[PDB]
RNA sequence: CGGGGAAUCAGGGUUCGAUUCCGGAGAGGGAGCCUGAGAAACGGCUACCACAUCCAAGGAAGGCAGCAGGCGCGCAAAUUACCCACUCCCGACCCGGGGAGGUAGUGACGAAAAAUAACAAUACAGGACUCUUUCGAGGCCCUGUAAUUGGAAUGAGUCCACUUUAAAUCCUUUAACGAGGAUCCAUUGGAGGGCAAGUCUGGUGCCAGCAGCCGCGGUAAUUCCAGCUCCAAUAGCGUAUAUUAAAGUUGCUGCAGUUAAAAAGCUCGUAGUUGGAUCU
């Protein structure tokens, strides 16, 4: 009774990953992280927004 | 209270070791009865033969059937139950298969919903379950 | 038995807490200020400074006229003056505990190439050092973590074999000039 | 710079008597045997198995 | 096996030390010898015990816990390579010999250094200095989006040669070739809390599964399976296990014993521990 195996993984529709531009690595990536968090800062009255904040 | 004399060294160290034997982790490590009841026999991993596939029922608040396997270890002949983690990964296992098993993370203690499982399957037929699940490699038989 | 030496150290320590926002921000600020590859360079400089301060704090426990304290203290003070972190006026064992990580990061070859106008950016300075365009006195130095001594700072040059130095323009200019 | 070591002898006879054979062979003044180690080890054991003037026959 | 020592550690401590240096022990297990200055020696002998090789069936020959290598065992560990050039050792010896040792091969045990791109011009965008009541006007820097352009510098590799070396290889030195993003494309884990980073979208519907712990999933799932995005470390990152600190949860420093685990029913009493002033 019951005991399916791989039910949901075999159910879910296969969506292909989109082809995107590659990420910078090493010192360049740390430079981009620094310039995004500490250089071009936008002032905020309460600062309630995260980096992955959507809606 | 405690003895605090300048000649009380052997009293202090003798009482220390006698009350050290009352520590649970110390008695697990040093008495040597838990090490012989341990199926792995002081090993990080063991390698065994799949005897059968088991649906283990999850404990009271959670309702699920966890896919486990009864394995007999090669080096001592003891029988254990090992959990097959990801979904559909029991289908990569057949009966009488060569399987590498590790502990599950709590040092011989059962973990989470699964009642009485201390072990998980790491490798099946000398290829990892991770590479089979992510589809990097193929399995022989 | 083999004729081999097995002496080796680790030049950094991993911090105690994995995810603390203040430490992450401070280390990323250091990386951005000095153009460093990862957190491990920050941790390496921090470990060097911690070793120096532990040595000084071990020295300060002895009597002021102790011979070991005097000898090791003047040795440590001269070593910290020669790299340009301490000054001659403040050459005392108590001032060593007032040292910063940013004091040691100014002494790297990357920072000194950027400050002397040889490069126009700190990242450009790291590139130029790695590209074998920078020499110190006469040796070509390829390491950006090269700590510049105080007597060695006054002559950092462009390594005459480089295109920015004496001559012999590189691969791209030779290919582009050989078009017509 | 390139840094090396150099020696000037008084005559060629002293040079032949005092240089290692391999630095003489770089100038063509020495010839090494072409036999490897394993060949003469096995030959030594094979002639260890035999006795007398018959030792020189095996090889 | 013991030390020298190692990991961790405020201070005190805990744990490890088969392992290259010093000492001991033993060559399948025991036992007895010969030679010799030195051995109860095993790349010496003689037995018995257990294994096991060639047989013409009478006999004969064994000992890798040396170097490679093989089987077996297992979670678990490398080439049946080259040299006596270096270091030393032995001999009748400046000459011979050394799987000692050296050199290469395998090697993400572990440690050190360190790429994966930088810059310039433009189009937006900020933050400043001057002039303006303000709006604004500029020549001052900075930032990425660049479905925008531009040549310059390169190491990876390809590969003459020299150098290295016993002979090589590698490193270093160098001719020649070698860079525009569909590349010479960086991974491993995670995104409810602890603990840094989504109440995004689709699918599933107490199923499949996730989840160290608390918990999530029974039709709006921030936790499953995916896509996008984001976070951490980064040539590395997971997981299992032993151990150390967290543990003032073994407490000498430094814990507790009314009600939370805990003071013997009571007294005597030997060893043990501790023991009042006082002498210049």
């Amino acid at each position: 009774s019951l005991a399916r195996a791989g039910k949901v993984r075999g159910q879910t529709p296969k969506v292909a990953k989109q082809e995107k531009k590659k990420k910078k690595t090493g010192r360049a990536k740390r430079r981009m992280q620094y310039n995004r968090r500490f250089v071009n800062v936008v002032p905020t009255f309460g600062k309630k927004k995260g980096p992955n904040a959507n809606s | 209270g405690k003895c605090r004399g300048l000649r009380t060294a052997r009293k202090l160290r003798s009482h220390r070791r006698d009350q050290k034997w009352h520590d649970k982790q110390y008695k697990k490590a040093h008495l040597g009865t838990a090490l012989k009841a341990n199926p792995f026999g002081g090993a990080s991993h063991a390698k065994g033969i799949v005897l059968e596939k088991v649906g283990v029922e999850a404990k009271q608040p959670n309702s699920a059937i966890r896919k486990c396997v009864r394995v007999q270890l090669i080096k001592n002949g003891k029988k254990i139950t090992a959990f097959v983690p990801n979904d559909g990964c029991l289908n990569f296992i057949e009966e009488n298969d060569e399987v590498l098993v590790a502990g599950f993370g709590r040092k011989g203690h059962a973990v989470g919903d699964i009642p009485g499982v201390r072990f998980k399957v790491v490798k099946v037929a000398n290829v990892s379950l991770l590479a089979l699940y992510k589809g990097k490699k193929e399995r022989p038989r | 038995p083999v004729a081999r030496s097995w002496v080796c150290r680790k030049t950094y320590v991993t911090p105690r807490r994995p995810f603390e926002k203040s430490r992450l921000d401070q280390e990323l600020k250091l990386i951005g200020e000095y153009g460093l590859r990862n957190k491990r360079e920050v941790w390496r400089v921090k470990f060097t400074l911690a070793k120096i301060r532990k040595a000084a704090r071990e020295l300060l426990t002895l009597d002021e006229k102790d011979p070991r304290r005097l000898f090791e203290g003047n040795a440590l003070l001269r070593r910290l003056v020669r790299i340009g972190v301490l000054d001659e006026g403040k050459m005392k064992l108590d001032y060593i505990l007032g040292l910063k990580i940013e004091d040691f990061l100014e002494r790297r070859l990357q920072t000194q190439v950027f400050k002397l106008g040889l490069a126009k950016s700190i990242h450009h300075a790291r590139v130029l050092i790695r590209q074998r365009h920078i020499r110190v006195r006469k040796q070509v130095v390829n390491i950006p973590s090269f700590i510049v001594r105080l007597d060695s700072q006054k002559h950092i040059d462009f390594s005459l074999r480089s295109p920015y130095g004496g001559g012999r323009p590189g691969r791209v200019k030779r290919k582009n000039a050989k078009k017509g | 710079k390139t840094t090396g070591f150099g020696m000037i002898y008084d005559s060629l006879d002293y040079a032949k008597k005092n240089e290692p054979k391999h630095r003489l062979a770089r100038h063509g003044l020495y010839e090494k045997k072409k036999t490897s180690r394993k060949q003469r080890k096995e030959r030594k054991n094979r002639m260890k198995k035999v006795r007398g003037t018959a030792k020189a026959n095996v090889g």
